[PDB]
């Protein structure tokens, strides 16, 4: 359960690692929203 | 016979030699120092170091084979760094100057404000309407 | 407080005139202040003080001092300090003197 | 992600492996292969169809299905 | 010159030996035999060298060994950095009585 | 070992003559000591474990001279067992002396983990007494009859054919003396004393409250003749809570042999507690400590204010009368209060105005209802 | 600023009209128009563009 | 057979044009140096290197890790789902072709605008309304890597 | 104080009283037996068995999954039969 925190974390920081230049896109699904930390939820 | 000693003290601390962390010294000859493959060792020191560089966490260079303490190594958390200017904001000249004088000020100069006696600052408040 | 359990209690009012000329002076001591201050009107002004605030009124003062950039304090320096350390003229007509009068 | 047999010492890759996914997994393959019969179940035979059209059919022909166009369950 | 040689050719000589592991004493189990716990190469009973001061090995005396045989060699410095118990103990605090008034 | 005890208190020519005793006793240890073969088993054994000899945990027994056995590397190792290591001092989970070269089975380790429990174990019984406790006449001889007796003289209820009771409940006003007796009762036979108090037991994880249960009770068989006190039983015993009481009741009355355990409970609301808790077969002695009467609260007084340097004019009876609305606690917090209020006015001898003063303000430490 | 925009853009319309829209709400409008622009495929954001943004947003 | 494996690991600060840091992976630290010839400059924190396994010297810088869990994550087929298997979605395709598909198609339109492309996509809704299906298309018909 | 300090002069003196590690009754062991058999045979490490390749039912080729250490392709000696081993198993392996 703490791993998964961690790795949450390690993902926020390589998703605002993101520059203006790579042609690099992502999607993200799940049929429960309202579980998904608020965190990703920020623009 | 003394350039030949010190050459081959010199040729002691050449490559390979593995990296670790400094524990506190034992005696002029001698400390304690934990290798970055994790064990810990009671390792003589070479004595051409330098004793003030070692420092209760520096990182080290030790023989690979005797694990002999013979180099010192001279030694941001996530996206925080927010890596955005005041040439990026929309003209909050005003706010500016404020939040300017409440932290930046302090956080480069707050030794002159503790010279002072003040115990720094240490919180703003910032109010008004969302976005 | 059973008598078996812990055995004695301290009490610890407001600091009084005399108890806010110490607190600040020991929070002065490392100001640099200036000749001419009067520290007992300003312990006289601050009625009903808990002592922390008086930490809050010397930091007040050398933070006017400070966003002036002068190194050094005065009696009016202080004396609008203390007004910032009021805070409680937010009390008004709300309670004040009705209900819990 | 393959599995291979590599040198102990050189680590010279000098054999491929079939690959092993775990002990557990292994555990869960049916190898006495029980032997109750259909008939030793009693009131179910719509149930009993309705699993064997689900399952067995598309195991056994696979015709009947494509000759409709459908996905099987 | 020649002092200073032979300090060098000491020096060297000594270079050669390994690290002989750090360690911490659990139980003293009488003369020639202790026991030591040391980083995960796990708790292994040594022999004492010639110091054979055992009565001076405390438990926990971050205790050095040898790197082969693992041999007792000396005492080392003590273990103290409680930061475990530094997250939350004030020490003994600076706060004394003249900066309290009233 | 410890020094036997000295008893004369006062300062007196009686007591140094004791103290006297001891020195030259224990001077004699020191002439003595001062004062100053098995090579070939030595040269045999000691040397087929050539030092340094690893430590690992013993995992299982194959054969009758080899074990699986674990090291802390993680890795395992089947290896031979030499012939004096003792089998039956050898189990799973044992520490277990290893051959550095080939890892064989050289001696067992007495073991220095499970700490918890290891802590639990008290030891330092020995700071109370029958004597120390005062008053409590009837509750003594229960927990004579009850947990005592069957120790120390087993005897009577093997002839008799009783299986002797082996679990007692204490209930009563707080400071009543419950803890007292029962370390008293510890003291009196030397069986060795295990204390877990209530709501310590109850953890965060599904695990350790059953599990803290059955590794207190497992100590306890293994120190065999045991005494388990339960104070604050209360917290426990008034799902998963409920599953730490079916643990601890089927450790009390279950399966399997309990043996020679005694267990001890204590708490203040009685009537509270689940009667499952209260098994009438298994907790079949109930003990009430009730407020010290008249008789109770004179030797309480006598006992606690004994160590004291007292003056002529104390008027113990006064002292005493009143409606009996203090235990003993609050005898001993009087006590403690006098002999404070004795020290303010420079008093190194307690006065009997001391007690008036130390009583009352005692006494005004109860109660905050108005009407 | 540091977007393209054309000649024909209009900034003090949304400079004076009424509706208190935040500094986010700024970009929010600056990057829907841009948005806008890329969706007709015209590189340069036009008046419209600004247009339909303002009013696709705030209230 | 002859020859030997050499060992693989990231690299650290350039002490000097030739002492390096080398970290091998899940390893020690180690302070090492290129071999004789190979490029300095490009010896950056932050390049898979080759360690010859008796010294150490670094030996051909390699690449970088594709750690077949990501070849896997990659190599995966997708089926051949158009967008007009899709039904109903039409709106929710068009945003996600806007958001996913036109930035990478058509950079120099953002790159003109000025503006900074939206960075992902969140799809949510009830069990088995088309979300996967979505993302299948999506990586069925643009030619990229998925 | 006197009876205290002179109390640890006593456990000084006496030194640190002996911990022992279980060598039976004296007669009970030894013979040239034990040394002898520990220094002729094997202390085996611990192996899971895996994935039996039987390539040929020639060159059974048995995978072994010692935890914590490694893994490794590997055959039996001239002593066990293929009979013997199966999957898992819990196999055991000589250290060299
Ligand atoms: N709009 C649609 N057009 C065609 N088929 C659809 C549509 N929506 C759903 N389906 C079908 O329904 C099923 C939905 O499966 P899918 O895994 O894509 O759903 P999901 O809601 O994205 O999944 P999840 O529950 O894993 O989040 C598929 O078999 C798909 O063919
Ligand atoms: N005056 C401004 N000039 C430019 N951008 C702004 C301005 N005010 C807010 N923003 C936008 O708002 C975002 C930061 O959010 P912010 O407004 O600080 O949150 P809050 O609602 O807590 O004030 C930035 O991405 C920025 O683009
Ligand atoms: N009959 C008694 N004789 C002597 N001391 C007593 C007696 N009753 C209570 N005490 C005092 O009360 C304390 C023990 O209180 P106790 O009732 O054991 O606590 P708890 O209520 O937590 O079990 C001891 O310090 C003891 O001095
Ligand atoms: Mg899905």
């Amino acid at each position: 359960d703490r791993e998964i925190q961690r790795t949450l974390m390690e993902l926020l920081n390589q998703m605002d690692g993101f520059d203006t230049l790579h042609r690099v896109k992502m999607i993200m699904a799940t049929n429960r929203p309202d579980t998904l930390d608020p965190a990703l939820l920020r623009p | 016979e003394f350039l030949h000693a010190q050459e081959e003290v010199k040729r002691i601390q050449s490559i390979p030699l593995v990296i670790g962390q400094f524990l506190e010294a034992v005696d002029q000859n001698t400390a304690i120092v934990g290798s970055t493959t994790g064990s810990n060792y009671y390792v003589r020191i070479l004595s051409t170091i330098d004793r003030e560089l070692l420092k209760p966490n520096a990182s080290v260079a030790l023989h690979k084979h005797s694990n002999a303490l013979v180099d010192v190594l001279p030694p941001l958390t996530s996206d925080q760094k927010p890596d955005v200017m005041y040439a990026d904001i929309g003209g909050m000249d005003i706010q500016k100057q404020e939040v300017r004088e409440a932290v930046e000020l302090p956080l480069t100069h707050f030794e002159l404000y503790k010279q002072i006696g003040i115990d720094p600052p240490r919180g703003v408040l910032m109010y008004g309407p969302p976005g | 407080l059973r008598p078996g359990r812990i055995d004695r209690k301290i009490e610890f009012p407001p600091p009084n005139e005399e108890a806010r000329l110490d607190i600040l002076k020991i929070h002065s001591r490392k100001m640099n202040l200036t000749r001419g201050i009067n520290l007992r009107k300003i312990a006289e002004l601050m009625p009903g003080a808990s002592g922390a605030e008086v930490k809050g009124v010397c930091t007040e003062a050398g933070m006017y001092a400070l966003r002036e950039r002068r190194v050094h304090v005065t009696q009016e320096d202080f004396e609008m300090a203390v007004a910032k350390v009021m805070q409680k003229d937010s009390e008004k007509n709300m309670s004040i003197k009705k209900l819990w009068k | 992600g393959d599995l291979v047999g590599v040198n102990k010492d050189s680590y010279l890759i000098l054999e491929t492996l079939p690959t092993e996914y775990d002990s557990r997994v292994k555990a869960m393959e049916v190898d006495e292969r029980p032997t109750e019969q259909y008939s030793d179940i009693g009131g179910l035979d719509k149930q009993i169809q309705e699993l064997v059209e689900a399952i067995v059919l598309p195991m056994n022909h696979k015709e009947k299905f494509e000759n409709l166009g459908i996905q099987p369950p | 010159l020649n002092a200073k040689v032979r300090l060098l050719r000491e020096e060297l000589q000594l270079l050669q030996e390994q690290g002989s592991y750090v360690g911490e004493v659990v139980r003293a189990m009488d003369k020639k035999k202790v026991l030591v716990k040391v980083h995960p190469e796990g708790k292994f009973v040594v022999d004492v060298d010639k110091n054979i001061d055992i009565n001076d090995v405390t438990p926990n005396c971050r205790v050095a060994l040898r790197n082969d045989s693992y041999t007792l060699h000396k005492i080392l410095p003590n273990k103290v950095d409680p930061l475990v118990s530094l997250m939350m103990v004030e020490k003994v605090p600076d706060s004394t009585y003249e900066m309290i008034g009233g | 070992s410890k020094l036997p005890l000295v008893t004369p208190h006062t300062q007196c020519r009686l007591k140094l003559l004791k103290l006297e005793r001891i020195k030259d006793y224990l001077l004699m240890e020191e002439e003595f000591i001062r004062n100053q073969k098995q090579e070939e088993e030595r040269s045999k054994v000691d040397d087929l474990r050539g030092t340094p000899m690893s430590v690992g945990t013993l995992e299982e027994i194959i054969d009758d001279n080899h074990a699986i056995v674990s090291t802390s590397v993680g890795s395992e190792h089947y290896v031979s067992i030499l012939s004096f290591v003792d089998k039956d001092l050898l189990e799973p989970g044992c520490s277990v002396l290893l051959n550095h070269k080939v890892h064989a089975v050289i001696g067992v380790l007495m073991d220095d983990t499970d700490p918890l429990v290891t802590v639990m174990k008290v030891e330092k019984a020995p700071q109370e007494t029958y004597a120390d406790i005062g008053g409590l006449d009837n509750q003594i001889q229960e927990i004579k009859e009850s947990v005592e007796l069957p120790l120390t003289h087993p005897e009577y209820y093997e002839e008799m054919g009783i299986k002797p009771p082996k679990g007692v409940i204490l209930y009563g006003p707080p400071g009543t003396g419950k803890t007292l007796l029962a370390k008293a009762v510890a003291n009196q036979t030397s069986a060795t004393f295990l204390r877990v108090v209530g709501s310590e037991l109850i953890q965060k994880y599904l695990g350790d409250g059953p599990k803290l249960v059955r590794e207190l009770f497992r100590v306890a068989e293994e120190h065999a003749p045991s005494i388990v006190f339960i104070d604050e039983i209360d917290a426990i015993g008034t799902r998963e809570i409920q599953r730490t009481m079916l643990e601890l009741l089927n450790q009390l009355d279950g399966f399997d042999s309990r043996g020679d355990v005694k267990v001890i409970m204590a708490t203040n609301r009685i009537e509270t507690l689940d009667p499952a808790l209260i098994r009438p077969g298994r907790i079949d002695r109930k003990i009430e400590f009730p407020l010290p009467d008249e008789k109770t609260k004179k030797r309480i007084f006598q006992i606690h204010t004994s160590r004291m340097t007292l003056a002529d004019d104390v008027t113990l009876d006064d002292l005493i009368m009143a409606k009996d609305d203090l235990s003993g606690a609050d005898i001993k917090a009087i006590c403690t209060e006098a002999g404070l209020m004795a020290l303010r006015e420079r008093r190194m001898k307690v006065t009997n105005e001391d007690f008036k003063k130390s009583k009352e303000n005692v006494l005004y430490k109860k109660q905050e209802g108005t009407p | 600023s540091k977007m393209n925009l054309s000649e024909e853009v209009d900034l003090e319309d949304y400079v004076a009209r009424p509706d208190k829209i935040s500094g986010a709400d700024i970009n929010s409008i600056c990057q829907e128009s841009g948005m806008l622009a890329v969706r007709e495929n015209r590189y340069i954001v036009l008046a419209k563009d600004f247009e339909k943004a303002y009013k696709t947003v705030i209230k | 057979l002859q020859s030997v494996g050499q060992i693989v690991g990231e690299v650290l600060k350039q002490l000097t044009e030739e002492k390096f840091i080398v970290k091998a992976t899940n390893g020690p630290r180690y302070v090492v140096g290129c071999r004789r010839q190979l490029d300095k400059s490009k010896l950056k924190p932050g390049t898979r290197v080759a360690l010859d396994m008796t010294t150490l010297t670094i030996m051909r810088y390699l690449p970088r890790e594709v750690d077949p869990l990501v070849y896997n994550m990659s190599h995966e087929d997708p089926g051949n789902v158009s967008y007009s298997e899709i039904g109903g979605l039409s709106e929710q395709i068009r945003e996600l072709r806007e958001v996913i598909e036109l930035p990478l198609t058509n950079p120099e339109l953002f790159q003109r605008v000025g503006i900074i492309p939206p960075k992902g996509c969140l799809l949510y809704g009830p069990p088995g309304t088309g979300k996967t299906l979505l993302a299948r298309a999506v990586a069925s018909q643009l030619d990229c890597n998925f | 104080d006197d009876i205290q300090q002179l109390l640890k002069k006593i456990n000084e003196l006496t030194g640190i009283k002996e911990s022992d590690t279980g060598l039976a009754p004296p007669a009970l062991w030894d013979l040239a037996a034990d040394k002898q058999t520990l220094q002729s045979e094997q202390p085996l490490q611990v192996a899971r068995c895996t994935k039996i390749i039987n390539a040929d039912s020639e060159d059974p080729k048995y995978i072994i999954n010692v935890k914590q250490f490694a893994k490794f392709v590997v055959d039996l000696s001239d002593q066990v039969a293929p009979t013997d081993i199966e999957e898992g198993m819990r196999v055991g392996v000589d250290r060299n």
